[PDB]
């Protein structure tokens, strides 16, 4: 029921036990040196 | 000796250890360890350093 303004799509492959690291505060090998999300994120995370 | 031991206790006789006089640089675990569940309760994990 909405319309979206500035849409971007990221994409990568990791290992299962690291999916929990894709979030605002996670401080791990993936969130520290590889990929980090803001603390005021607006969007959706999707894994499979 | 903790995460890389040889035998762990039985949950009915769980073990308990004491840690003192050491440096907590957990970044040594990134190379070999892989945790599926990690949750801190009374502290934010971005301030464990
Ligand atoms: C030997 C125990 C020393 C205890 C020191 C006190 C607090 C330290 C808190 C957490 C240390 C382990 C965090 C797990 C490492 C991040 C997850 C990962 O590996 O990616």
């Amino acid at each position: 029921d909405l319309c979206f303004t500035n849409v971007y799509a990221d994409s990568f492959v990791i290992r299962g036990d690291e999916v929990r690291q894709i979030a605002p505060g996670q401080t791990g090998k993936i969130a520290d040196y590889n990929y980090k999300l803001p603390d005021d994120f607006t969007g959706c995370v999707i894994a499979w | 000796e903790v995460f890389n031991a040889t035998r762990f206790a039985s949950v009915y006789a769980w073990n308990r250890k004491r840690i003192s006089n050491c440096v907590a640089d957990y970044s040594v675990l990134y190379n070999s360890a892989s945790f599926s569940t990690f949750k801190c309760y009374g502290v934010s994990p971005t301030k464990l350093n």
